[PDB]
C-alpha cells in the first residue's frame, strides 16, 4: 500500500531445527545433517520476499534484520553458510568484546554490506 | 667482547633447541587430533549414507 | 652508558639513557684490527681527562 515495513526474525536455526524435525516426522529422505533437501529454498523463500518496489507499484519497501545463534563461533556451519549465502550482508558480534564490556559487540574486521554508501546521508558518507 | 660474543652464541643454541623440541611436541598432538578428526569425519559419513538407504 | 648491540641497546634508550659510543655492526667473527677502531676512540674521547670510572657488563 505504499508504507514502509521493518522485519526482524528472532532465530531462524529454531526454525531449520523445526523444519528438519518435521521433515523427518514426515518419512521425507534426508540429506547433509540429517537436514531435509530444500533447507535452501526454504530460506530462499523466506527472505526474498525483502525489496524495494518501484515507483510503479506504490513505492513501499521491506527491509528485513534476520538473526543466526552461533555456538563457539562456527561460521562455517551448514546453516549459516546458508542464510549468509542468501542476504546482502552480514554483520558479526563477538563474544570476547562482548565480555570486555564492550556494547554493542561489534566487529569491523569481518562484518561487510553490499551496498554500502548508496545507504547514507551525504555528510555522514563524506 | 669476546665473552659476551660466545655467550649470545650459547644463549641461540638452548634458544633454538628448545624451540625445535617445541615444534615436534606440538607436532605429535596435532597429527593425533587430525586422525581422530578424520576417522569420526568418515563414520559420521557413511552412517548418514546408509541411514538415507534404508529410509527408502 | 656506553653500549654494543642496538637491540639490546633499545632498552637503555626507552630508559632514557644518555647514549656515548654505540656499535651496531660488526662480523661475528671480529678481530682486535676491527675493534681498533672503537678502542682508539674510547682513548681519545672516555680518556682520563674526561672520564674515571667504569663498570662493564
Amino acid at each position: 500500500k505504499g508504507k514502509h515495513v521493518l522485519v526482524v526474525y528472532a532465530a531462524l536455526s529454531k526454525q531449520a531445527a523445526a523444519y528438519r524435525e518435521l521433515s523427518l516426522l514426515l518419512r521425507r529422505p534426508p540429506g547433509r545433517e540429517a537436514y531435509p533437501g530444500d533447507i535452501f529454498y526454504l530460506h530462499s523463500r523466506l527472505l526474498e520476499r525483502a525489496a524495494k518496489l518501484s515507483d510503479a507499484k506504490g513505492g513501499g519497501s521491506l527491509t528485513a534484520l534476520p538473526f543466526v545463534e552461533t555456538q563457539a563461533g562456527d561460521i562455517s556451519a551448514y546453516i549459516p553458510t546458508n542464510v549468509i549465502s542468501i542476504t546482502d550482508g552480514q554483520i558479526f558480534l563477538q563474544s570476547d568484546l562482548f565480555f570486555s564490556g564492550v556494547r554493542p559487540a561489534i566487529n569491523a574486521g569481518l562484518s561487510v554490506s553490499r551496498v554500502g554508501g548508496a545507504a547514507q546521508i551525504k555528510a555522514m558518507k563524506k | 667482547l669476546l665473552d659476551a660474543k660466545a655467550s649470545e652464541h650459547a644463549a641461540r643454541m638452548t634458544a633454538m633447541k628448545n624451540a625445535t623440541d617445541n615444534a615436534n611436541e606440538l607436532i605429535r598432538t596435532l597429527t593425533l587430533s587430525y586422525n581422530r578428526a578424520r576417522q569420526a569425519a568418515i563414520t559420521q559419513e557413511i552412517t548418514e549414507i546408509v541411514a538415507g538407504a534404508n529410509a527408502l | 652508558i656506553i653500549v654494543i648491540g642496538r637491540v639490546g641497546l633499545s632498552f637503555f634508550r626507552k630508559r632514557n639513557m644518555p647514549v656515548i659510543l654505540d656499535i651496531t655492526r660488526l662480523p661475528d667473527q671480529p678481530s682486535f684490527a676491527d675493534i681498533k677502531e672503537i678502542a682508539r676512540k674510547t682513548v681519545g674521547l672516555f680518556a682520563d681527562g674526561t672520564f674515571d670510572e667504569l663498570y662493564m657488563y
